[PDB]
């Protein structure tokens, strides 16, 4: 009860020292390990991955959680180094703890936290909590401080982080929401970025046919290109191929709707596609979605 | 009330001496006895504010107290900015102790107020007052020349030019804390040894620009040093260790975590001339071998607390020496041997002679068994030993 | 390494000399005493502490090997100090007489905690202090001291 | 793609077990993992209990003390003691206080000042001082102010205009302009447009069409295309359809069977989906959804505010 406090401090120290030994750590995970059976740290570093042995987490999060609250509540002081390290450990364990992120915002405003350090923190928490809403929210707050070419390196690292978080979590709304935001506020809808994203991301959509967030992101790319032809046609053909190769995905038929809606700013070709689909299809889901597409089609 | 019948004024004031200002004002409303007690001078001596951000309090205390405010802690009161502290300063000229730790909205403007109105300051804590520049140290050097204690921790935009201005006026500093002032270099160390000959305590943690040139100078200029922190100062060598031994016979505390280059040569020279060492933190002094501990067991009879974390080369041998120290038989209480991979159960049997040990750390010492721990706890129930088990 | 202590009422207590020199007063008396071979092994006289208070003190000293602030008391001490008001005041006096700064801090912080978080009449009720202020004076003081 | 309802799925409402479950709900590790939303957790649990005629089972006084102890000097309310204030937990605490008719145990004026202060010049609202924009916050803002009778305290026309710029061409809404449409967000905006009397700028046929395609063959509702059905998204989709009067566009019976199939017959509580573990969050939305489909053992629920309609009538009959 007092031997545990020492242990939790030790494990906090072990996490910080992991990052000194390897500042290229790029992933964290929980190592299922309910028993402390040897005198080794529960912090296991193998190559670039940082594993945390589960037996210690039941001690580590309540202590670091309450340390942060006792600080915030003005009953126990933490200095700058401890703030940074206590909140680092909390966000590794529970990145939806907004108060923990908010303490780093202040540390960043005061100048003692390099913002780039929080971009790395979020990136690593996102390897374990890819949908974490607060982490994305914090990450946008940091990014907007850094805009008040380094932009392109930021934009480019956001695309990869969002890509990483989308591959780790099915239909990751928050990852793609963040990716949209970045386009809006960091790239300000730069037409060549929208183009490079449209091409980079066609591969990813090919591989994630049931993921509607990814297709909406392509929908966003195209609409935003509009607001500044061959791209729409090539997106309908892409949808024709995907619908044909992977019958029965509501995401693909929903994508074709959105994309065909934009192209319509003719419908016989789309009727015959629905006719040809419904005549020769074995998938029962595919028939639902094709019949559903036509009821949508005729209200035009 | 029993309280008044059994406890005399001297003790009642001790009770009230633990009370916030809000609670102290309510006791003033209890009785005529408790009124004279609630407002007695000794209760308005020190204020530690534990309040809400949304300030005027510091300004209202400045009036209700005024002349007798001597110590004022505002640690973590992000509410306060220059305006409140101007008002408090012009009303509390006898203040001897000001703690502004973490008060982030503090500008050069308040050190100017302090210079104008608080010439009796002996203790200024500026930890994490990030908006403070070199100019603040110039103002403090003009109006706060009796300063004995200054803490600039994590005041990262302070440079050698501020340090120079500060010590050129505050020649009487006995304690100077500069942790996390990463722009400080050897010239700033040289301004310190030039002017702060009465320096007892110096913190240079994470001031990793400094080198032996600066540290050796500090030892030449500060012969009264008792406490020195150089953790994170990777550039240092045994040369700084030789200069310490030669110049600082009163050394009690030496923190040199992460100083990789330090070797037995340095520590033998240090040990023989420094017979008053009590704390030594040598975490990640990898080159250190059992020989370093040998000299410590001979030449350091009052050694109190030793960290050998990550000193991989340390073996059960050096631990036997420590335990057969004059310091080990009674005056060692804290020993940290974690990530000393060679330490075994035998070292825990050695340290059964250390009847004074309160705290033993063995994290990542994989040769150490649950059995060894249990028999050490059994011989020394005084000791809390700490491993991952 | 054990000494005998005699309380005010004549009961004698065997106490280890180490846990007992947490008392600066007791350590003083030992230093004053011998250094004596030829005595009658008389205990250390403690005329200003009775056996019940001593008991509580020795138990407090055995449990310990080991800022205007009261949220600070360890939980063993909090439990230890859940006594009637009379004995806790006696423990303050004892801690002061015997100069046990740890015990005098927790006990004073404990009485201080009984005052915090209450209204003036909640104070006078806890400690049965008679309010000797007229409404004129009570209104006044809840005047100056009111700022807040 | 979907769940399959087993032949032994609960087909009737087990009100007493749900009230026992919520009444005994309550470990230290996972208490800390959840504390960042404690206020709303309490709102789910109190609200389902009052919908079930069981609110008296709960400790009114420790709740009100907790809320009183969560208002910061800026006026905003945090999820727990010592957490930072956020609009989400200010809505929750105000909902809780509305259930307990104890709105005035906190400083209503400073709550109003806190909400008002989060609006931005384009009409949008931030969730707290740090400035995250979300239509969920436009909803939380007007819901809190409506409950306090203080909708005039913000710029309503700007707030409406902003929310309308989040309308997608598919009829839905997301967190911001350009966002993917999303049932939870559609619920917030729909609820926003109901509190502020602007539902007529919504193409009800478009939105209700997007919404009714959330029903899967199992009867359950998902939150977006090709997601599993979910009790919580079932409630938000059902609530939205009620608000826009397109509730006849889903099969209410199959959805009722889906929600009922999410009860645990042994423990009480609803899971997100049959087979999964129950929690108080889905317990509220399961019971609220059933009240909306016509379960007469449950008090009628308001679709905008997720509270007993009786509690909002008490609000709407006043100075107001
Ligand atoms: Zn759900």
């Amino acid at each position: 009860s007092e031997e545990v406090a020492v242990l939790v401090q030790r494990v906090v120290k072990d996490i910080t020292n992991a990052f000194r030994r390897n500042p290229h750590i790029d992933e964290i995970g929980l190592i299922p390990c309910p028993e402390a059976r040897y005198n080794r740290s529960p912090i296991v570093l193998v190559e670039n991955k940082l594993g945390v042995e589960s037996w210690c987490v039941k001690f580590l999060l309540p202590y670091v959680h309450n340390k942060l609250l006792l600080y915030r509540t003005r009953k126990q002081w933490l200095n700058r180094d401890e703030l940074i390290d206590v909140t680092c450990t909390l966000l590794l364990l529970n990145p939806d703890f907004t108060t923990a992120w908010n303490v780093r915002k202040e540390l960043i405003l005061s100048g003692t936290l390099n913002p780039i350090k929080d971009l790395h923190l979020g990136k690593l928490a996102l390897t374990k909590f890819p949908k974490s809403p607060e982490t994305w929210i914090h990450r946008r707050w940091v990014l907007q401080q850094l805009i008040q070419e380094r932009a392109q390196r930021l934009i480019q690292e956001e695309m990869e982080v969002c890509g990483e978080a989308a591959g780790r979590y099915p239909s990751n709304y928050n990852a793609w929401s963040h990716r949209i935001w970045v386009l809006q506020h960091l790239a300000k809808l730069d037409v060549k970025i929208l183009l490079d994203e449209l091409s980079s991301t066609k591969h990813w959509a090919s591989m994630h046919v049931s993921d509607h967030s990814g297709f909406h992101y392509r929908q966003f790319l195209l609409k935003s290109l509009i607001s500044q032809p061959h791209l729409l046609e090539e997106e309908v053909e892409f949808s024709t191929d995907l619908i044909d190769s992977y019958p029965g995905h509501e995401t693909l038929w929903c994508h074709r709707r959105h994309i065909f809606y934009l192209q319509h700013h003719g419908l016989e070709m789309e009727h015959r596609f629905i006719d040809q689909v419904l005549s020769t299809c074995r998938n029962v889901e595919q028939a639902r979605f094709a019949s559903a597409y036509r009821k949508w089609l005729v209200t035009l | 009330g029993l309280i008044n019948k059994k406890l005399p004024k001297e003790l009642l004031l001790r009770i009230f001496s633990f009370l916030d200002i809000v609670t102290l004002c309510r006791c003033a409303q209890i009785s005529k006895a408790w009124n004279i007690l609630a407002l007695d001078g000794s209760n308005w001596q020190r204020i530690d504010l534990f309040n809400f951000q949304t300030g005027r309090v510091v300004e209202n205390i400045s009036k209700r107290c005024g002349g007798f405010l001597r110590k004022l802690s505002l640690r973590g009161c992000i509410g306060v900015g220059d305006s409140s502290l101007k008002t408090f300063a012009q009303n509390c000229r006898n203040i001897e102790h000001l703690n502004l730790n973490g008060c982030t909205k503090i500008t050069d403007s308040t050190c100017y107020s302090l210079s104008r109105f608080c010439s009796k300051l002996k203790h200024l804590d500026l930890t994490s007052c990030v908006s403070i520049t070199n100019s603040s140290l110039k103002g403090i050097s003009e109006g706060c020349r009796n300063l004995e204690y200054l803490n600039l921790s994590w005041c990262d935009q302070i440079t050698k030019d501020g340090i120079e201005a500060l010590v050129r006026g505050c020649r009487g500093l006995k304690a100077l804390l500069l942790r996390g002032c990463t722009q400080l270099e050897d010239e700033a160390l040289k301004h310190i040894q030039n002017y702060c000959h009465e320096l007892v305590s110096l913190n240079l943690q994470s001031c990793s620009r400094i080198t032996d040139e600066g540290v050796v100078q500090i030892c030449r200029g500060c012969h009264r040093l008792q406490a020195l922190c150089l953790s994170g100062c990777s550039n240092l060598t045994d040369a700084s260790l030789t200069a310490l031994g030669l110049n600082c016979p009163r050394l009690q505390i030496l923190e040199a975590a992460r100083c990789s280059h330090l070797t037995d040569a340095g520590f033998t020279l240090l040990a023989r001339n420094c017979h008053e060492l009590e704390k030594m933190d040598l975490e990640e002094c990898i080159l250190i071998t059992d020989s370093t501990l040998i000299q410590l067991s001979i030449h350091c009879p009052k050694l109190q607390a030793l960290s050998l974390s990550h000193c991989e080369l340390i073996t059960d041998d050096g631990i036997l020496h420590l335990s057969n120290s004059t310091c080990g038989h009674e005056r060692l209480r804290v020993l940290e041997l974690d990530n000393c991979l060679l330490i075994t159960d035998v070292a825990l049997e050695h340290l059964e002679n250390c009847r004074g040990l309160e705290r033993l750390e063995l994290y990542d010492c994989q040769q150490v068994t649950r059995a060894g721990i249990k028999r050490m706890r059994a011989q020394l129930p005084h000791v809390k030993v700490h491993a991952y088990f | 390494p054990s000494i005998k202590l005699q309380s005010s009422d004549g009961e004698i207590f065997e106490v280890d000399v180490e846990i007992a020199k947490q008392s600066v007063t007791i350590k003083t008396m030992l230093e004053d005493l011998g250094m004596d071979d030829e005595g009658d092994d008389d205990p250390v006289p403690l005329p200003n502490v009775n056996a019940a208070i001593l008991k509580k003190v020795i138990q407090w000293c055995t449990h310990h090997k080991d800022e205007k602030r009261t949220d600070d008391i360890p939980v063993w001490d909090q439990e230890f100090l859940k006594v009637d008001q009379g004995t806790l005041f006696e423990l303050i006096l004892a801690a002061n007489y015997l100069d046990i700064k740890g015990l005098l801090d927790v006990t004073c912080k404990t009485v201080a905690n009984m005052i915090k978080g209450k209204t003036p009449e909640e104070i006078r009720k806890t400690f049965n202090i008679k309010n000797d202020f007229t409404e004129e004076e009570e209104a006044q003081v809840r005047k100056e001291n009111q700022w807040c | 793609k979907d769940v399959i309802i087993k032949s032994d799925a609960p087909d009737t409402l087990l009100l007493e077990k749900h009230a026992d479950y919520i009444a005994s709900y309550g470990d230290d590790y996972e208490y800390c993992m959840s504390e960042y939303l404690r206020m709303s957790g309490i709102y789910w649990g109190l609200t389902v209990m009052d919908l079930m005629g069981q609110l008296h089972r709960m400790n009114r006084e420790e709740i009100l003390a907790f809320i009183k102890s969560c208002q910061h000097e800026c006026g905003g309310i945090s999820a727990s003691i010592g957490h930072d204030p956020h609009l989400l937990y200010t809505l929750s605490a105000v909902q809780i206080l509305t259930l307990y008719d104890s709105i005035n145990v906190i400083d209503v004026n400073k709550v109003v000042e806190y909400v008002k202060g989060l609006q931005k010049e384009d009409g949008s609202f931030a969730g707290d001082i740090w400035g995250e924009i979300d239509t969920r916050f436009s909803f939380c803002a007007v819901a809190t102010l409506a409950l306090l009778g203080k909708l005039d305290a913000i710029n309503v026309e700007k707030a409406i205009e902003f929310v309308l710029s989040c309308m997608n061409f598919d009829g839905g809404f997301g967190c911001r302009p350009g966002s993917e449409s999303h049932a939870g967000q559609i619920y917030c905006c729909t609820g926003f447009l109901a509190i502020t009397s602007q539902l007529h700028q919504v193409n009800s046929d478009l939105l209700g069409w997007w919404l009714c395609e959330r029903q899967l063959p199992s009867g359950g509702l998902n939150g977006r295309p090709e997601k599993l059905p979910d009790v919580c998204y079932s409630w938000w989709v059902l609530a939205s359809l009620k608000i826009i009067g397109r509730l006849h566009w889903i099969d209410r019976e199959k959805l009722r069977n889906f929600i009922l199939a999410c009860q645990d017959e042994e423990t009480g509580g609803f899971a997100d989906r049959p087979g999964d573990m129950v929690d108080p969050f889905h317990t509220l939305f399961g019971i609220a959804g059933l009240s909306l489909l016509g379960e007469e053992q449950i008090k009628p629920v308001n679709p905008v505010f997720c509270m007993p309609e009786e509690v909002l009538q008490r609000v709407n009959v006043q100075p107001e």
